[PDB]
């Protein structure tokens, strides 16, 4: 069939699975583990399918897909069959990632281009979004995701500072989070965490926290730095999943739903599973 | 062209810092990883390793049903989400699901004896007799139990020894005191019987015997044997730090046997049961790789559980996540050994993860409830309810589980989120109403699927149309003008047409509002087709009650949108009507 599966995610009911390939098709599949019933094909892009993502149920089951065209062509089942419900193109230069935000964060659509620019819009059925962009990195953004959870501002007016936080990863070895500001022009950058000597690849935040927020920033320097935020709002300190160069070229590194079990996809086609050890460092569970 | 896109593909991959085969590592809902293949779909050649769980009872839902009738679900008032704070669990809720030769049996059984009281059938005259005897009770049982486990080992050695004297010693490491004496008499040995009669008690007098008899012997004599002088050390109250050391005896007899010695004889009533096990550790520490040995150490070290836990952990220790979770929660909320409301949270995630990955969905939800932190407890409950509740309805024992004290609202909202995926917009709206989210359920009939009680309704008797009306009489009217703004348009429409409230003012109010309304859902699917029905009905309804035939209401008819036959008909009829007037002479 496909000789190569690049990456492949699932919906939020766990009945569908969307395969990003490289022959420009998005094959929507039905998840039954290894076997799948191919229900649809959506060819209509240029070059490798880098990323697709499924919408959080309360803003459809919308599927926003990016290829090397540098455009997100959004697909939506209208009539029980796939069609095109939208188009985007404010940044073209290859859209690498294409994410939907948590329920509380809204139907925000995270675009991250390799021109050092990043869009952040809203999905509308009546149309209209205001074009808000903030510059992340400079040599490009090879992956983007979504910050942990929305915060609370207390007082008499909620949703003031922090709020929707955007985490990105450029090719200039720099990983950091934001803080949506409304009193200082562009998004005031936090702290530049330089701990990389080769381009940043994948970034994932842990939807499981205790007293610190974990941020797995992968790189092509064959290590994964785990950024432990001290008391969750403290500084980001250096905690090493492995201190040494793995003889594996690491790609994705995505956390589980519960737990701080992290899967890192090694270049030798072996997905190690890491748990944090007897100390603050990490040891493999497999 | 085709050959020349092979080449481009290659360049695009190299310059963007890709090489080799792309593999991923996204956790599925089964929580296995799916890696590339020739016949490759999302997942091929699973590089998920087997679950770390393999405890009998965790794969039995018979266990899960039983534990609903122990401790019972409850929530704080601080966060209304589940955050269990009582315990009615003991370490006697699994003991027969695994073998009786196994270390798993031993681990659950031991813990109830150690940390929880083993009560008496009566109540003593004074509470220091209450309490003293309570601990002594725990100890009594322990001492015999240890002897049964170590049993076969000692027995083996007794069999293989064909020396009388040696067999006599081997017995004393059990509780074979009886029979130790018996063999000694028969074998013509008085000396062994005398010392054996004193077993089962220690005193300052007995200490005095031990030190002096040894000194007189190894001074006045030519010196007693190595092992006799070792016994003197056990009776004086320091065998391992004693002048003849028994630390060599690890090398032949298990760390639990070594522990047995001090526990039965040395420092029994000059000590409490707690301090007594600790004294043995100060004379000779037990190995750290024992799961069941670590327990003694925790009991002994008292409320320095935390300190020891981190130390032992950093010296090789294997324990199951089920065990860590169950222990920390029960003991804290029995007040027998307090724990932190942080070590508990760490343990709740660990076991809960292993359970999802095992494919145990009831189990994984239960466990999660014992999480402390208003946010966290919140976070976790939400997620696991959201992802499917079909398997919270699978049995009647999963009904009594989820319905017990997990807010009804969460159950209904989960249903609606699933229903968006199913395309079940009809039932969606109903479930959002019940999940107390009046505004959310507005959005599911107006922004995703227009009412089917104004599209598919039969116009003949309008039976479905008045179901629409009546089920807003079942939905809040005590707080109506805070959730009706799409639903309200429906309300004024229904009262004007169904119940016949034809007032000129009522007519106008609906039309002006309905222009706006038409102007944002004339492009939403289904909703748009329903607007046209509404318009046909209102126009028709005005002739049917008497057309007021003023300029302004003529205007009104055209200001509410018209269809293809309608605009043609009006122009057609107006010339005929004029003709008819001039007809009669």
């Amino acid at each position: 069939h496909n000789e190569l599966i690049h990456d492949a995610v699932l919906d939020y009911y766990g009945k569908r699975l969307a395969t990003c390939s490289s022959d420009k098709t998005i094959k929507i599949f039905e998840v039954e583990g290894e076997t799948h019933k191919l229900i649809d094909t959506l060819t209509g892009h240029e070059g490798p399918v880098w990323r697709v993502d499924w919408a959080h149920p309360k803003f459809g089951t919308i599927l926003a897909s990016c290829s090397y065209d540098g455009k997100v062509l959004i697909w939506k089942e209208e009539n029980g069959r796939w069609s095109q419900i939208a188009v985007h193109a404010v940044h073209s230069a290859s859209v690498n990632s294409v994410q939907w935000a948590p329920h509380e964060y809204g139907p925000l659509l995270l675009v991250a281009s390799s021109d050092g620019k990043v869009s952040v819009v809203e999905f509308k059925e009546n149309g209209t979004t205001s074009p808000i962009i903030i510059d992340a990195h400079a040599i490009g953004v090879n992956s983007a995701s979504w910050a942990p959870a929305t915060i609370e501002e207390d007082g008499e007016h909620n949703g003031t500072k922090e709020s929707r936080k955007f985490v990105t990863g450029g090719a200039d070895n720099l990983v950091k989070i934001w803080k949506y500001n409304s009193d200082a022009q562009t998004y005031v950058l936090e702290s530049t965490l330089e701990g990389h000597s080769d381009w940043v690849r994948d970034v994932a935040w842990s939807p499981t926290v205790l007293l610190r927020s974990y941020l797995a920033s992968v790189s092509q320097d064959r290590t994964c730095i785990i950024w432990t935020q001290d008391n969750e709002q403290g500084p980001w300190k250096k905690t090493l999943l492995k201190e040494e160069k793995f003889p594996d070229v690491l790609w994705r590194a995505s956390w589980s739903l519960s737990g701080n079990v992290l899967a890192l996809s090694g270049g030798d086609n072996k997905v190690t599973l890491w748990k944090e050890n007897l100390e603050g460092k990490w040891e493999p569970a497999g | 062209e085709c050959n020349d896109e092979i080449d481009n593909a290659k360049l695009i991959m190299k310059e963007r810092r890709f090489t080799a085969s792309y593999t991923f590592a996204k956790f599925s809902t089964g929580s296995m990883l799916l890696t590339k293949d020739i016949v490759g779909k999302s997942g091929v050649s699973i590089k998920r390793l087997p679950t770390e769980l393999q405890r009998k009872f965790l794969f039995d839902d018979v266990y899960l049903d039983k534990e609903i009738e122990k401790v019972t679900i409850e929530a704080r008032k601080s966060n209304p989400y589940p955050q269990i704070s009582e315990s009615s669990l003991l370490f006697k809720d699994a003991l027969d699901y695994m073998e009786k030769t196994s270390s798993d049996y031993n681990l659950w059984k031991l813990s109830s004896i150690l940390f929880d009281p083993v009560s008496y059938p009566y109540k003593t005259d004074n509470d220091q007799v209450k309490m003293a005897l309570l601990k002594k009770e725990r100890h009594c049982r322990l001492t015999s139990w240890i002897v049964s486990q170590i049993g076969p080992e000692i027995e083996e050695k007794i069999r293989n020894s064909s020396n009388e004297i040696e067999q006599i010693f081997l017995y004393l490491l059990l509780n074979d005191v009886v029979r130790a004496s018996k063999l000694a008499i028969e074998s013509k040995n008085g000396h062994l019987s005398v010392l054996i009669s004193y077993l089962g008690s220690n005193d300052p007098r007995i200490r005095d015997l031990a030190e002096l008899q040894l000194q007189k012997w190894s001074t006045g004599g030519c010196s007693i044997d190595k092992n006799i002088s070792k016994i003197y050390k056990l009776l004086s109250g320091s065998p391992f730090e004693g002048l003849f050391s028994l630390k060599e005896l690890e090398s032949e007899f298990s760390w639990l046997c070594l522990l047995n010695l001090t526990l039965c004889y040395g420092q029994i009533d000059e000590y409490s049961l707690e301090s007594l096990v600790q004294s043995h550790l100060d004379k000779f520490s037990l190995p750290y790789d024992d799961p069941i040995g670590v327990i003694f150490q925790l009991y002994a070290a008292n409320e320095n559980t935390e300190k020891l836990y981190k130390e032992v952990r950093q010296r090789t220790n294997a324990l199951d996540v089920q065990f860590c979770w169950y222990l920390i929660q029960t003991l804290r909320f029995n007040g027998t050994r307090v724990f932190s409301k942080e070590t508990s949270d760490e343990a709740t995630f660990a076991f809960a993860a292993q359970l999802e990955f095992a494919q145990l969905h009831g189990h994984s939800l239960f466990v999660s409830c014992f999480l402390n932190d208003d946010k966290a407890a919140e976070d976790t409950i939400k997620r696991l309810v959201m992802r499917e509740i079909t398997l919270l309805r699978a049995s009647t024992n999963d009904h009594i589980l989820n319905r017990l004290k997990i807010p009804s609202q969460l159950i209904f909202n989960a249903q609606a989120l699933k229903d968006r995926y199913e395309g079940n917009y009809l039932s969606e709206v109903q479930n959002l109403l019940l999940g107390s989210s009046y505004d959310l359920a507005e959005m599911a009939i107006v922004t995703s699927l227009g009412p089917r009680l104004l599209l598919s309704n039969n116009p003949v008797q309008n039976n479905e149309l008045k179901t629409l009306r009546e089920i807003l009489n079942e939905f809040p009217d005590s707080e109506r003008d805070k959730w009706s703004v799409s639903i309200n348009v429906f309300e004024v429409y229904l009262k004007l047409v169904l119940d016949n409230v034809e007032t000129q003012e009522t007519i106008d109010s609906l039309i002006s509002g309905m222009k706006i309304f038409y102007d944002q859902y004339k492009h939403c699917r289904e909703v748009a087709a329903c607007c046209n029905v509404m318009s046909q009905e209102i126009v028709s309804k005005i002739l049917e009650k008497n057309n007021p035939s003023i300029g302004d209401s003529k205007a009104k008819l055209l200001e509410l949108p018209l269809g293809q036959p309608e605009k043609a008909y009006l122009r057609g009829e107006f010339a005929q009507d004029l003709m008819k007037c001039t007809y009669k002479i």
